[PDB]
């Protein structure tokens, strides 16, 4: 899974 | 205080770079950053005027094969750490990842350069005719055999016996038979700067190895289950039998003054069980007082011997 | 065997001459925690207009756009050429890659661009380069040792030797006509000795490729390569645009830039056996000849 966080 | 109902795994992939969710990989790539090293700093002409003329056979011998035994491992291709963002996809442990990998390529080259200056090569090529040489090589490759899984558990246990085997105890042993040279004959100097700049390193990839080991803990704390913890059990009492026997042929022509067998397999025994209870893994040994501390002097040389 | 073939035994190395480009490494060894901006952050505040201001910030967004990422181009050399002299090279330039990342990630926070960073995909023409890096890199992990050549080659002779050296230009220039951003140009000097080192690397692979493969380098992929960097020049051309929106600056020139980008690519091509591009002239090339020397001195 890919993702962001800030 | 509020914990998360759903995040994302270490397993999963972070894209921007920054910030870190695992922060404390600087600490890790920044140890090694100051202890950076290269085996071109370093000359090596008193130490081979210093094995000419002034060690005996026995002790010429427990160094040519401490240094062979060394290499075994180090002079290799060690892919182990430039893997782990593929298991673990963030920016921090790409970081960590290549600052462990460039480093061990500093060691291959390092150990490639004391045998070829201590003309080891040939007895470097055919080291697999040492039947305790062989049986090493089967250790390591159980070791080394789901480095590669895709099967998150196997590969987790993988990373736990490459950490606490691998990284922290399989080369200990000689490391500190060269160290003893220097702290006892104040031969080997040069050498010695070499080991205790490797010990250093190896060090720090140990302790990185386990940092990651106990950050899955605390995400996945299923993955620490009877049959996993007892197969690390077993596999780890085998890697020692094997390293003690390592011990008979570099000690093939004899026991030295500087340093001893029992000291030493009381030494890694000791490393090992250490390194359990910081992955909060019951001990196996359960060492002493006093023997471990036989060889308490080992920190304080390798201290020393970096300048 | 081939340089594609996998050799176990770790010496004697094939490829001896990758110890050049790894001692080159080793001895131009830098962290960015060995220099403080605070003094920069002074001049920026005090002694800059905006339209310098700007060119610093914008230049620095473009450094960071490709340095502040995971590269896995490097790392990733010993799968498909697995020597253990490669796996070296590899592991050196991969992490001399991360000590990149931290040291752009370190400016923008003191610079106090993170949030513009994030949002940099709002700027159009970065949106072209984008597209433009993607396309090159797109096929660093295919298992057909052609269509990776490309890759490599289009790596090597562009990202690694071009797309970022007008940005080192331009900070570079307040340094030495001004005397302003020092410890900046300090760590932008030293990247840019990296990265001619990971170009040379990639052009020394590249011959060795052609070498024991000269069939790869056909009419299509030679094609290929001068439409790709045509087109990579333009939008870094326009790049240039963007970087001064707020107005020209004194120190530093587009035409002149442009023409070194140029410059630069050509004779990456020479090295490589690919016809020139853009054949610049002596006195148009001459204009920015001041940079490799600007380098030499910021490098202490
Ligand atoms: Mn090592
Ligand atoms: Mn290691
Ligand atoms: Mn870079
Ligand atoms: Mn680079």
């Amino acid at each position: 899974v890919e993702y962001t966080k800030h | 205080l509020v914990p998360r109902g759903s995040h994302m795994s270490i397993f999963d992939k972070r894209v921007n770079y920054k910030p870190f969710e695992y922060p404390e990989v600087l600490q890790f790539t920044e140890a090694i950053n100051k202890a950076y090293w290269v085996h071109t700093e370093v000359d090596f002409t008193a130490d081979t005027q210093d094995f000419h003329a002034h060690l005996s056979l026995a002790e010429k011998t427990a160094v040519k094969n401490s240094l062979l035994a060394i290499a075994q491992i180090e002079v290799a291709v060690k892919s182990f750490w430039g893997n782990i963002y593929e298991h673990f996809p963030k920016p921090e442990f790409n970081g960590l990842g290549s600052t462990f990998a460039e480093c061990e390529f500093r060691h291959s080259e390092a150990y490639s350069r004391l045998l070829e200056v201590l003309g080891y090569n040939d007895e470097f090529e055919k080291l697999l005719d040492v039947p305790v040489i062989r049986r090493r090589v089967d250790y390591l490759s159980n070791v080394l055999k789901d480095t590669k899984s895709q099967d998150n558990r196997k590969y987790m246990v993988s990373l736990i016996l490459f950490s606490i085997l691998i990284e922290n105890v399989s080369l200990f042993s000689q490391f500190a038979i060269l160290l003893s040279f220097t702290r006892f004959k104040g031969y080997m100097k040069n050498v010695s700067n070499i080991i205790a700049w490797t010990s250093i390193d190896e060090q720090i990839h140990a302790n990185g190895g386990i940092y990651i080991i106990n950050k899955i803990r605390e995400e996945f704390p299923d993955y620490f289950d009877e049959e996993t913890l007892a197969l690390v059990r077993e596999t780890v009492k085998d890697s020692i039998a094997v390293e003690s026997d390592i011990l008979d042929w570099i000690f093939e022509e004899g026991e030295i003054e500087s340093i001893k067998k029992g000291d030493l397999v009381n030494f890694m025994k000791f490393r090992i069980d250490e390194s359990l209870k910081q992955i909060n893994i019951p001990v196996i040994f359960d060492v002493k007082v006093e023997d471990y501390k036989a060889l308490a002097w080992f920190e304080e040389e390798v201290f020393a011997n970096s300048l």
